[PDB]
């Protein structure tokens, strides 16, 4: 009643007062207003210079109700813009918030999480500057429990959100230190049976894997793949897609790094994520299906044996166009590094066709793709002296009837590349 | 050629939560 819509000078007038209750008060109402459906006045609560007011609440252990309000309005204010986070932080909260990790009351301890977490997700540097505060230590502290089960379902899902915050952002990179300190523990949270956390925990390895091949070893080594492979089939969208996401990520690294996957049963789930019904999954899938297929021989040959060709066809076929770029490109690389004999299954599953269609796309970089694609395929029927048999089926469905339409073609590579087999492998 | 890195968004999680 008495905390309920305040305005911000009231809120002013009771937090400059010398009165713990009456700044504890008006703490609250600053926290009720920062927490209204929308719209809170987080700039208005800052232009007031409230910030340094909350930061010092942080400290009062004394007084664990203000600790508590003090930082739920700071975890909103960091909840903003990077403007608005700066201006947490610049109120020296980051020390302030690790040194709460360490309070007995559990939902005190677990604002400081997520205030953290707001403070890391905002980009590189705070995160780097929360790492450096050492926050690391006391989170980590927090689950460093025989049974994760026994801590409150919500307490469990703000760390693990945060620490994922912990290994979010690229330029640059968690620091390799403090990647090495979280992963034990991500790979735990890894086989814990609440959604929500295996969400981010597959969110937060999909970070981790975003990057060079040793950035992606790192990962590979603490013997996660098949959780996530497992984790691939799950039934929570929620789940599938940051899962597939680290898979695709750490196809894009070596040979050696995308045989784990495949050791691990990836394959197998495919035919179902290049079917899925939500339009992104199955763009990611096709993308991965794309580094697969940029693999060795004997990769592009599980895809074979998986049965997965004709589902790339499919796919090639009928799907949102990105996909289908997706789908160019898998084929393309598959021709690239194909064998004969798999040159002419692909070929046997009905790539020609969905292919040919695709060259009237309105996407010169596609084309490329495709364009290089014929001409891969050519190649193999060169060594089978078949290439007036390609040519026929090419011919056979509006193929070379495109392919002339774009000898004319205003880009540069195209042009000339439409041009060459024409002449090349026609009249 | 080969391996085409993960680039553009997803979208991913919210950086942020506010709490209400």
């Amino acid at each position: 009643q008495g905390t309920v819509n305040w305005s911000v000078e009231d809120i002013v007038k009771g937090i400059n007062s010398n009165n713990l209750e009456s700044q504890l008060q008006a703490t609250q109402a600053a926290r009720k207003l920062l927490s209204r459906e929308k719209q809170p006045p987080i700039d208005n609560i800052i232009r007031a210079g409230l910030i340094p007011k909350f930061v010092s609440f942080l400290g009062k252990t004394d007084c664990s109700p203000i600790q508590f309000e003090s930082a739920w309005a700071l975890t909103n204010i960091a909840s903003g813009t990077s403007e608005q986070t700066k201006a947490v932080v610049d109120g020296g909260a980051i020390p302030a918030f690790i040194s709460l990790l360490a309070s007995p009351h559990a939902h005190i301890s677990e604002q400081a999480v997520w205030a953290l977490g707001n403070i890391a997700g905002d980009g590189s540097a705070f995160r780097d500057l929360v790492i450096k505060h050492g926050a690391i230590d006391p989170l980590l502290a927090l689950l460093a429990v025989p049974d994760l089960s026994t801590l409150a379902c919500g307490y469990l899902r703000n760390l693990t959100w945060t620490l994922s915050n912990l290994c979010r952002n690229k330029n640059p990179a968690p620091p390799l230190d403090a990647v090495e300190q979280i992963l034990p523990t991500l790979v735990r949270l890894l086989h814990h049976n609440d959604p929500e956390v295996l969400a981010d925990s597959c969110w937060a390895i999909s970070y981790l894997t975003d990057g060079p091949n040793e950035r992606i070893e790192m990962v590979v080594k603490k013997g996660v793949v098949p959780q996530l492979v497992k984790l691939l089939g799950a039934t929570e969208l929620p789940i599938v897609t940051p899962a597939l996401r680290a898979i695709g990520n750490i196809v894009t690294g070596t040979d050696e790094q995308t045989q784990k996957v495949i050791d691990a049963g990836a394959l197998a789930v495919f035919p179902s994520l290049l079917t899925n019904p939500k339009t992104n999954i199955q763009k990611e899938a096709t993308w991965t299906m794309s580094n697969i297929t940029a693999g060795r021989q004997d990769q592009i040959q599980q895809v074979v044996n998986h049965g997965l060709v004709p589902f790339l066809v499919g796919v090639l076929s009928k799907a949102d166009f990105k996909t289908q770029k997706e789908a160019a490109w898998a084929i393309t690389n598959y021709t690239s590094g194909g064998t004969v004999e798999q040159i002419v299954y692909l070929v046997h599953c009905g790539i020609i066709e969905p292919l040919m269609n695709l060259l009237s796309a309105k996407d010169t970089k596609i084309i490329q793709v495709i364009l290089d694609a014929i001409s891969n395929i050519f190649q193999a029927a060169e060594k089978l002296g078949e290439t007036e048999k390609l040519s026929i089926m090419i011919e056979e469905c509006g193929g070379l009837d495109k392919i002339e339409a774009l000898q004319r073609h205003e880009n540069e590579s195209v042009y000339k590349a439409s041009l060459n087999l024409i002449e090349k492998y026609f009249s | 050629c080969g391996k085409r890195s993960a680039e553009g968004s997803n979208p991913p999680k919210p950086l942020k939560k506010l709490r209400g």
